[PDB]
DNA sequence: ATCGATGTATATATCTGACACGTGCCTGGAGACTAGGGAGTAATCCCCTTGGCGGTTAAAACGCGGGGGACAGCGCGTACGTGCGTTTAAGCGGTGCTAGAGCTGTCTACGACCAATTGAGCGGCCTCGGCACCGGGATTCTGAT
DNA sequence: ATCAGAATCCCGGTGCCGAGGCCGCTCAATTGGTCGTAGACAGCTCTAGCACCGCTTAAACGCACGTACGCGCTGTCCCCCGCGTTTTAACCGCCAAGGGGATTACTCCCTAGTCTCCAGGCACGTGTCAGATATATACATCGAT
């Protein structure tokens, strides 16, 4: 049972270009990528919760984490897009 | 359907620069009112909230070299009834002067000195010229006046105007 | 398990699973509890990313007039955005080539 | 007494004799003159990243005080480690 | 009475690698410090030793960044460090594509 | 296995230094090219085959490498992880 | 009988190896030399093809790196050719022993 | 209450260098050192437990990570009088 | 009973029990073993037993008593090691190594 | 500066493997519910940060003269490119073999957890000596002669 | 050379403040006992890594010649360096206020853990089409007669 992000990415993908395909080396870059660039975001909110001596990650901690990590108009969007997701998520 | 809006910043620092180019060229001069205070003389009282970095006047004026500017504001000065309107500053090995004692339509020689207001002047370059442009370094509200520093440490004048030193 | 289910990703509007982000963020040791807008959030801010960079390559696959992103396509569309090649400046790309360019003092006179 | 108006940079603190020194720390024999605009851009460059990633420690961690632990981390964070206050 | 232009500039080098003061001066660093924060979140406030903390690595990047500065310049046949060199020294490094 | 340096070629050097943009090849970068690429891989598969006896295997694998890899601060796209 | 100006093959063939993605080392050589490094740490070792394929990928990757920042000292240094001493620089300003 | 190495890298000076101080300074310097080498191999056998797929962090993960993390002679002699340590402390018990 | 710290039971200066307790709070693993926090414990002893031994050669060399950062900088720059090992390391207060480039000096 | 190889973008045929899609299922994700402890919030105290004043003096700024160091030009020779004939060994496809990865089952030793306790570590105090400093004999570098 | 002559190192002695030893307290490390579960070990399957062998042919290699460039040398011209004077503003001490960092106490609500339900994602097999050659068309490029 092998954990990937592949048919997420098509997800992503149909919904960017919708008369676009992916090859299976690219899916497979794009996989490792989405892996990396969680390990990061994970290590740094986990520094940061140790840090200020917490115990729970939090959209504060992933917050700042992506604002640490991301320069800076990824950083904007991604702190956009995560807070209207949340936002949304507890509204629903 | 789903793009991003991303605007790299190149485009960032170019919009920014044409939105200051058109803006000091619009003379629109949002809400500032000339008026009095207790002890200064005139005041300019700006009626929007203000943020950090954004725009506020322009000091229009005319731009000249050293050679001159270490003189015309001493030779304007020999009229006791002058004010303060030239402003100095160094930049790419030459030092510059803004004549703007001939009055003009703007609201940039029209604001006095000190270190306790909340502006700090920077500069802009539209094709060459150096516009002496103001921004809101702060949060400022409706209703405060504008006032900023001139960096001028004469001790001469200082000494013949302690309020310089706030 | 009644009021039939929805998957916290449909719950949010996103495209990567909320759920396994959070059995991700557990199972990984980065602290004790983890709360309960943590894997949305990061779920959010990794299918931005994902979009960001797909969205680069379809372009460049485009402009080379074919159909199927290749990793010379992901090469391409993020050495020459700025800011991936500054998020990924120190990562290699597999059979990604390098962008073209050739300094001015070779050229030919 | 009429008084001109001048600005200042707070940039150019790093004055040209401090930059020499540090060249001079460095092994430096004989420095050009255009050395001292651009090491001072290199330096609120770098200055720029490190004080942006420690304002945004103190910033989560809620306070109003940028202590020296965030100035640590920050450099951590840029691979540069510092050793000494407190890391 | 005179010195052939070399020799002081080789005095201050022994000088400033035996020492290990700050070479760059700690209040005008600090106002630099604070005006730059300023554009990041108005009215902070920096410890003491955050600014100490700063400036001891600010002087060792510079530091480091001459030496790799002085390479380049020794490398094109020069002793003159320039411009170009720094922009060489740093585009190797990774801090400017 | 001896003397397996010498497989990277004098024109497979070229071809890597024309992909990097290089124009023209002093004589001597081949033998620094190889000793360069020779420390290089000592280092990764240092790393990679460390991992391996931890994991007590003895196939070293494209996740050793990746591994060895991001340790050294090249992470590696395209073989998992 | 046909020729080109030295230098005109060197640009067509820079613009192809920058069009092209493959790999530009011969697989069994650098596999063989990858199994004799290797077998200096732990003897009896197997590899995963994908395993060497990795390598391949990361060390033609650092070497078209490396001859970037060496095209960047050569060119500091007012010439069109590469050098040892260009290599030694790149490698030291970035920082490897 | 902030805890530190103070005391300890005062009593291994006492060791190597029985007739000699340390400033402050240095002492906040080894204090800086001693845990950025600590986090280092606690986060490289961290790493080490979870590519395994394992649960618990041994000698044998702290071995892998000094290994990994410190160059060759360092790492030969560290990982030497680790495992000297190791035994002599379950030999005891 | 009569106690003696876990320190004492493998021949270490270094706290084997602050270590293990390090090493939980850490968020490292669920489980730490029991020799685990011995070696880490060790093996930072033998790191900080080199790094004085240097730093109090280079006192010795200046003819002084203290150690200051000064020398353990002179110390970790000049082993190979150690500088290979804190290489991406500052050290406040340290300066630099002395080093003159050749081609700079009188001829 | 056309000629004329010489290579290169544009077009069509096509076909081969890889990709996008339909299926069944199982395993992990979701919903409800309970317990507890982590964190939010309010209060308080005092530390330590900021700001201003005054004097000193060390350091920065400025101006000047001059020399050595960068840079442009020039000539030479050599070593690197380009091309061609030859060799060699990479690469591709076959098979076969078996080592070793990977998964499963059992069971035990090991690590978490919990409570009683005690001594090791920490914070405050005090003293003395080590390093800094200030002034002095010597000798060891540069630099005009 | 020839020498002086300023920096510079070795030398005492004072002095001051920081470091090293001392001691009382408290909290966290040690100990003992229980348990439950992770991983150690054995077993078995079966993928895939290795080895080999033959053919093809693409790439490496060796040689020869020419010429573009690396490199040494020369000349100039200018722009850094060294020095002396002035100025300015760092710095140090002192005071004085007050923000906010750090700690504590309380309460609540959010997350872990558990159990059950079930659907979505994964392996798997299949149809089809994209793009990689192959050859031809027309064209671009450049090197030289």
């Amino acid at each position: 049972r092998k954990e990937s992000y592949s048919i997420y990415v098509y997800k992503v993908l149909k919904q960017v270009h919708p008369d676009t395909g992916i090859s299976s080396k690219a899916m497979g870059i794009m996989n490792s990528f989405v892996n990396d660039i969680f390990e990061r975001i994970a290590g740094e909110a986990s520094r940061l919760a140790h840090y200020n001596k917490r115990s729970t990650i939090t959209s504060r901690e992933i917050q700042t984490a992506v604002r640490l990590l991301l320069p800076g108009e990824l950083a904007k969007h991604a702190v956009s897009e995560g807070t209207k997701a949340v936002t949304k998520y507890t509204s629903a | 359907v789903r793009r991003s809006s991303r605007k790299s910043k190149a485009e960032l620092q170019s919009e920014e620069r044409k939105r200051i180019d058109e803006l000091i060229e619009s003379g629109k001069e949002e809400g500032m009112k000339i008026d009095l205070i207790d002890g200064k003389g005139r005041g300019v009282i700006a009626t929007k909230q203000f943020s950090r970095g954004d725009f506020v006047v322009e000091y229009h004026g005319d731009l000249i070299e050293i050679t001159d500017a270490k003189k015309r504001e001493a030779l304007y000065a020999q009229d006791p009834s002058t004010g303060c309107y030239m402003y100095y500053f160094q930049y790419l090995s030459k030092t510059y002067c803004v004549d703007a004692t001939r009055e003009t339509n703007r609201l940039g020689r029209l604001i006095n000195h000190s270190k306790c207001g909340n502006c700090q002047t920077k500069l802009h370059d539209i094709d060459g010229v150096p516009h002496l442009i103001l921004i809101a370094s702060r949060d400022i509200a409706a209703g405060e006046e504008l006032l900023y520093d001139y960096g001028d440490r004469s001790k001469a004048s200082i000494e013949a105007h302690p309020w310089l030193k706030h | 398990a009644r009021a039939k289910a929805k998957t916290r990703s449909s719950r949010a509007g996103l495209q990567f699973p909320v759920g396994r982000v959070h059995r991700l963020l557990r199972k990984g040791n980065y602290s004790e509890r983890v709360g309960a807008g943590a894997p949305v959030y990061l779920a959010a801010v990794l299918e931005y990313l994902t979009a960001e960079i797909l969205e680069l390559a379809g372009n460049a696959a485009r402009d080379n007039k074919k159909t199927r992103i290749i990793p010379r396509h992901l090469q391409l569309a993020i050495r020459n955005d700025e800011e991936l090649n500054k998020l990924l400046g120190r990562v290699t790309i597999a059979q990604g080539g390098v962008l073209p360019n050739i300094q001015a003092v070779l050229l030919p006179k | 007494k009429r008084h001109r108006k001048v600005l200042r940079d707070n940039i150019q603190g790093i004055t040209k004799p401090a930059i020499r020194r540090l060249a001079r720390r460095g092994g430096v024999k004989r420095i050009s003159g255009l050395i001292y605009e651009e090491t001072r851009g290199v330096l609120k460059v770098f200055l720029e990243n490190v004080i942006r990633d420690a304002v945004t420690y103190t910033e989560h961690a809620k306070r109003k005080t940028v202590t020296a632990m965030d100035v640590v981390y920050a450099l951590k964070r840029q691979g540069r480690t510092l050793y000494g206050f407190g890391g | 009475h005179r010195y052939r232009p070399g020799t002081v500039a080789l005095r201050e080098i022994r000088r400033y690698q035996k020492s290990t003061e700050l070479l760059i001066r700690k209040l005008p660093f600090q106002r630099l410090v604070r005006e730059i924060a300023q554009d990041f979140k108005t009215d902070l406030r920096f410890q003491s030793s955050a600014v100490m903390a700063l400036q001891e690595a600010c002087e060792a990047y510079l530091v480091g960044l001459f030496e790799d500065t002085n390479l380049c310049a020794i490398h094109a046949k020069r002793v003159t460090i320039m411009p170009k060199d720094i922009q060489l020294a740093r585009r190797i490094r990774g801090e400017r594509a």
